[PDB]
């Protein structure tokens, strides 16, 4: 849905990917210098 | 559920769930400091156990002696040192007449070997005790040393090659009035340093000459030192003890009892092979007994004249001379003459002091301000001890110096089978320190009858049984250093493993040397298949950490591995390249003896192949099982002090300190402006200063006439 | 100052002992004095190679028309040296420079 | 044996023993060599599946010895 | 001075949790060893 | 202090039917129990008692309306079967700090079906080998454990 | 080096190489004795090489210092470290004191 946005804070782990709930925003690295934001969804 | 481990014993057999207890096969950090009181109580047990014999006064050392053999015949179960010379010489005529023609064979061979050899086998060793110094020292200095010392005392017995001629000069340096030889001496330093004062005090070493009276040589030749070996012995005693060990693994190879020098599963065969031997002529309806006996106390019992004997009896036809020759091994041990070591120390807590009181020093204070223990020793070790700062041992064997003698006089022990004609009949086998004894009766009665006479019988020869280590059990399971044998299934209690690191020469032979050594493991101390493919996986992670030559299609980041990565992205036979390039592993069990280059020859790219074998490339240059390419480079092995006489006459005129403070300055001021390459310092500094002059005057910072000024004076030096 | 040292490099040279030993010690030389003040040997081969190695130049190199053909830099990385060496009298070569 | 010893690390343990034979230089008989082993395989994949039959078949028909199939060198 | 003979101590409880917990199965792994050529020997197979 | 106070506090000397919650907190307890609270509460829903003292569970009202109780900080060593004749529809299980000595202590959980929830924290009976597994497999009914089941929510 | 940039010594000005525009974390433009502070401290070896040397303080206790502040002989020009305990900063009168 976006990209790296320092403020929302750093890359976040599987762990807490895994316990997240529909309709928050989070934010993962795919390799080195490549960040990017990514949201959940119900589908 | 509380764990407890000790119940797997209960599902498995313990000679298998107590394998590899230990995985270090020699020595701990942690173990019993052996310093100068573990000396000292070991001269005091070597002398407890002996004290019944004849006690006199050495004529040549003036020293103290003490002689069991031929002594009273114990009258209890504690230790003892006298053994009977008459039950030894009839063990040896007993061997000699089960295996006729042995001794004479192995004399000779024993001789022939001698006549063949060189003074350079005995630069094959531990640490020596070097007397010039009175230190230790590797194999190679001390055996300089004495013949830099021997030369200038006139004696030239290494000029001949042989080690003949070397002992001969060895003997004859024995008899010298007076000893002149070469020895090392520090003096304190005043040269420059710059920590915050340019001025540092350290030790340099100088060459002086020292000369020595004849008791003071003989004392010292004859001197053990300590650095689980106890002592080591320095060179005048070197040549002989290897001749008559050479002579005793000639008689023991041929010994169908004796445990040495099988090395690999063929101690297991031997032993297997004991086993069944034994069942076989077992008595019909008989029993067969077996027991893994220990020694204790074995090297502080057997006495170096019962060695003498064994020796005169095994060389009874040889040549007169070589007779002596083995004989001046013994009557050297004979005469053995301990060093304490460094010595104790003593504190006060009061006043927060503490100090080092050496061995000359020992008694130099009132006993009381030693604790009980030290006290006691103390006072037992008065009548051995000399002014000197030594104690005369005539007894005792100080762990291993004589162990094919000593097994050669175990088996002597379990070569007479019998006594009184019973009905039992005994056998085993034997390494050194341990053995495994058999025996076959009627009933347990007699077989413990008949074990108690062999205990009897190794009383008389010296050797003590080990009552409180040592159990017996119907034969088909039992232990033989470190190795137990249960009903055909063998383990091994401690197995070396192989230690982190590379093999520290390079990147081939690193690692040819670490897949030889897995090969080794594997052969000799029985390491199973799993364990060795993950000992090879831990040494190619410790290759790769050590050399920084990980995968080339990793993701790590160095400053070799990006030319690494760019080797595996322009190589096309990936599989080819060397694991010291990034490329993969494919080392494993089958082809553990075959050197990697030759593994990936027939997958390597030819245009790679050209570079890694170019047959002139500036890396070679100028065991183990490799090859030669780009990757035997060699490293710089090139430091300590050089030009030894004239650096010291440099820094001891004066001025040295003031040309280092002058060279400081201009030289630091920037990281690297040196023209070095045996450039002078005072061209360099000339150089140095016109650049500088220069580039002042080009900035502005001086003007034209201190420009020409400074010309003027550059010009006066002679550089320009 | 350049005449400040100039005129007490001329003092220095005054005194007989000091220009001899400035006309004979070279640069190279220089280096040896200062470490054994305060260097000396180590031991565990096993580490000693693993310090060795993370060093700038520790392997030796041959003089030659190939030990020349290689570059000095390369991408950002040094892999030999220009000025000789002491021991192995001639020019070291980086880790590096082999895989080059 | 010279060719065996040293080897002898990968042939005998304290409580195993590989069963190894060695070579050199016995080319002729390449075909043959090769076709016997294939087919080994073959059994060692049918043996284990259920119902050998058909995947015996289907892989046999399915191999070829780097030109042909192996029906024809059989 | 004289030797400081180390101390005579009774059954520590805290080993026998030392030993349960350190025999546990956790989430994490800290094992990454490289890798070996291919198995041919049976005995490679059996070591594998 | 006394429970007492806490009750008359919390219900402000009120109906026993009119909160669905307590904190029974740092009270002094004789000989180590929960008394007052008396058998006619009806509704109750949220449950703490910490630092009281409680040496075992042999009173509490009946109740068919309770999901969550708080234990800890307490030396009670004993069978807890008594919650499922008392209030077999708890939820959530707190027993951090307890004292309790082997697994038998949590046996009793199994008639109980609601619980999906259970803490232990520093307690003896954590300190085992496969402890985590042997009380899944206990327990079948537990969802929830000290929180790494499968993963990481909040109560 | 404060001392010798307080000094307004004219080597000091003429040892100056490369270029004074500093600010603050506040930004703003500083006198240029405090942009020779900052010059001089970042580089400190810029005045010391052209500052001159001066033979060492020969005497009893007096001892040099060179530019690596090692205790080293052939000190700095006017530089001298006495080898005894120099106790200042008496009658501290904590005189008025303005504030602007």
């Amino acid at each position: 849905s976006g990209k790296y946005d320092p403020d929302l804070g750093d890359f976040k782990t599987i762990e807490e990917l895994e316990k997240l709930k529909p309709g928050e925003k989070a934010n993962i690295l795919l390799y080195q210098g490549k960040p990017v934001k990514v949201v959940k969804r119900k589908r | 559920m509380n764990i407890n481990p000790y119940f797997l014993f209960i599902d498995v057999p313990i000679q298998a769930a107590i394998s590899t207890t230990f995985p270090y096969t020699g020595v701990p950090p942690y173990s019993h400091g052996t310093g100068t009181g573990y000396t000292i109580d070991t001269v005091i047990r070597t002398h407890e156990y002996s004290n019944k014999g004849k006690q006199y006064i050495s004529d040549v050392t003036g020293c103290t002696m003490v002689d069991p053999t031929n002594g009273p015949l114990p009258e209890d179960n504690e230790p003892s040192a006298y053994a009977q010379l008459d039950c030894v010489l009839e063990a040896l005529d007993r061997m000699d007449e089960e295996h006729p023609g042995l001794f004479q064979a192995a004399s000779q061979n024993a001789m022939e070997t001698l006549m063949v050899t060189t003074v350079d086998k005995l630069t094959q060793g531990r640490q020596t005790f070097d007397w010039t110094v009175c230190r230790n020292q590797p194999a190679a200095t001390a055996l300089n040393t004495t013949i830099t010392s021997f030369r200038l005392n006139d004696l030239n017995g290494a000029d001949k090659g042989g080690l003949i001629p070397f002992c001969q000069d060895i003997i004859d340096s024995l008899d010298r009035p007076e000893m002149t030889f070469f020895s090392v001496k520090n003096i304190k330093k005043k040269l420059p340093a710059k920590n915050r004062k340019g001025f540092l005090i350290k030790r340099i070493p100088m060459k002086v000459k020292d000369k020595i009276t004849k008791v003071e040589y003989i004392k010292r030749a004859l001197s053990l030192n300590t650095m689980r070996a106890i002592a080591t012995a320095g060179i005048q005693i070197r040549g002989f003890v290897l001749v008559v060990e050479n002579l005793a693994k000639n008689i023991c190879e041929n010994l169908e009892q004796s445990g040495l020098p099988v090395g690999g599963n063929e101690k297991k065969a031997k032993l297997s092979n004991a086993v069944a031997k034994m069942l076989s002529n077992c008595p019909p309806g008989g029993i067969s007994m077996t027991v893994t006996g220990d020694n204790t106390k074995w090297n502080e019992c057997l006495n170096p004249r019962i060695f003498l004997a064994m020796t005169e009896r095994i060389t009874r036809d040889s040549p007169i001379w070589f007779r002596d020759f083995c004989s001046i091994a013994p009557v050297l041990f004979s005469n053995k003459i301990a060093r304490l070591g460094k010595g104790f120390m003593i504190t006060s807590k009061t006043k927060r002091l503490k100090a080092q009181i050496p061995c000359p020093d020992l008694f130099s204070i009132p006993l009381e301000r030693y604790n009980e223990e030290t006290r006691a020793k103390l006072k037992k070790l008065k009548p051995f001890f000399n002014e000197e700062g030594t104690a005369s041992l005539s007894p005792g064997m100080m762990m291993g110096m004589f162990n094919m003698l000593s097994t050669v006089l175990g088996v002597a022990a379990l070569g007479i089978k019998n006594i009184g004609n019973k009905e039992y009949l005994w056998d085993g086998l034997q390494s050194s320190d341990d053995f495994a004894l058999f025996v076959n009766a009627k009933d347990e009665e007699t077989c413990m009858e008949g074990i108690n006479d062999f205990y009897r019988t190794c009383k008389l020869l010296g050797i003590n049984m080990s009552k409180k280590k040592s159990y017996c059990n119907e034969t088909g399971m039992f232990e033989f250093t470190s190795m137990f044998y249960r009903d055909g299934f063998v383990s091994n209690f401690a197995m070396e493993l192989p230690s982190f690191g590379v093999a520290g020469v390079n990147e081939s032979a690193d690692m040819a040397i670490g897949m030889t050594i897995i090969k080794n493991n594997m052969i000799n101390n029985g390491m199973g298949p799993a364990t060795a493919q993950t000992a090879i996986q831990l040494f190619i992670a410790d290759y790769r950490y050590t050399y920084k030559c990980h995968r080339g299609d990793s993701k790590v980041e160095g400053k070799r591995m990006k030319i690494i990565k760019e080797l595996w992205e322009n190589t096309k036979g990936r599989d080819g390249l060397l694991v010291a390039d990034g490329g993969p592993n494919i080392y494993n069990l089958r082809n553990l003896h075959i050197p990697e280059i030759v593994l990936k020859y027939n997958l390597m790219d030819p245009e790679y192949k050209g570079r890694l074998l170019h047959p002139q490339n500036p890396f070679v240059g100028h065991d183990y099982d490799a090859v030669s390419g780009t990757h035997s480079w060699r490293t710089k092995r090139n430091r300590s002090i050089l030009n030894t006489d004239q650096r010291n006459m440099i820094l001891e005129e004066q001025c040295y300190a003031k040309c280092c403070n002058l060279f400081e300055a201009c030289f630091n001021s920037a990281s690297y402006r040196k023209p070095v390459g045996q450039h002078s310092m005072l061209e360099a500094m000339a150089h140095r200063l016109r650049m500088d002059a220069r580039l002042d005057y080009e900035s502005g910072r001086m003007s034209k006439d201190d420009f020409e000024k400074a010309m003027a004076h550059l010009g006066e030096i002679g550089y320009i | 100052m350049t005449l400040a040292k100039i005129e007490l490099l001329k003092q220095l040279l005054r005194d007989n002992e000091a220009k001899t030993v400035l006309k004979q010690t070279t640069v190279d030389q220089y280096n040896i004095i200062r470490k054994f003040n305060t260097s000396r040997i180590e031991k565990n081969p096993s580490l000693r190679m693993k310090w060795a190695m993370c060093s700038n130049f520790p392997l030796a190199l041959t003089k030659g028309d190939m030990a020349n053909r290689i570059p000095l830099e390369y991408k950002g990385i040094q892999l030999k040296t220009n000025a000789e060496d002491i021991g192995t009298k001639g020019q070291m070569c980086s880790i590096a420079a082999v895989t080059w | 044996s010279a060719e065996f010893i040293e080897m002898l690390h990968c042939l005998q343990g304290e409580n195993w023993r590989q069963i190894y034979h060695p070579g050199g230089n016995k080319l002729t008989e390449s075909r043959s060599q090769s076709m016997i082993v294939a087919c080994r395989k073959i059994i060692r994949r049918s043996i284990v599946a259920s119902n050998p039959l058909e995947l015996a078949v289907e892989i046999a028909n399915k191999t070829v010895i780097d030109t042909e199939p192996l029906k024809s060198c059989l | 001075e004289e030797p400081k003979i180390p101390n005579k101590c009774r059954v520590a409880a805290w080993v026998q949790t030392e030993m349960n917990l350190l025999s546990t199965l956790t989430s994490k792994r800290a094992l990454d060893l490289p890798e070996i050529g291919p198995d041919v020997a049976p005995v490679e197979h059996v070591g594998s | 202090m006394e429970m007492g106070r806490r009750i008359h506090l919390e219900l402000r000397n009120r109906t026993p039917s009119d909160v669905k919650e307590l904190v029974l907190d740092n009270s002094r307890s004789n000989e180590g129990k929960l008394e007052g609270l008396t058998d006619e509460f009806e509704e109750l829903e949220f449950l703490s008692t910490i630092n009281v003292g409680l040496t075992s569970i042999a009173n509490l009202p009946k109740l068919n309306k309770l999901k969550k109780l708080e234990l800890s900080d307490n030396r009670v060593s004993g069978g807890l079967e008594v919650l499922a004749e008392k209030c077999p529809n708890l939820t959530h299980l707190n027993l951090s700090g307890n004292k309790i000595k082997d697994l038998s202590t949590i046996e009793p959980l199994k008639k109980l079906e609601n619980l999906k929830s259970l803490d232990l924290f520093n307690c003896e009976v954590t300190n085992l080998n496969d402890y985590r597994e042997n009380v899944f497999k206990l327990l079948p009914q537990l969802t929830y454990l000290d929180g790494y089941d499968r993963d990481d929510k909040e109560a | 080096i404060l001392c010798m940039v307080f000094s307004q010594d004219t080597r000091m000005f003429q040892g100056v190489r490369g270029e004074i525009n500093f600010l603050n974390r506040a930004g703003q433009l500083l006198s240029p004795m405090y942009q020779l502070q900052r010059y001089f401290l970042n580089r400190s070896n810029d005045l010391f090489d052209q500052w001159g040397y001066e033979e060492s303080p020969k005497a009893s206790e007096l001892h040099g210092i060179n530019e690596s502040m090692n205790a080293s002989d052939y000190t700095l020009k006017g530089v001298v470290v006495t080898r005894n305990v120099i106790d200042d900063f008496s009658s501290t009168e904590t005189e008025k004191v303005s504030i602007t």
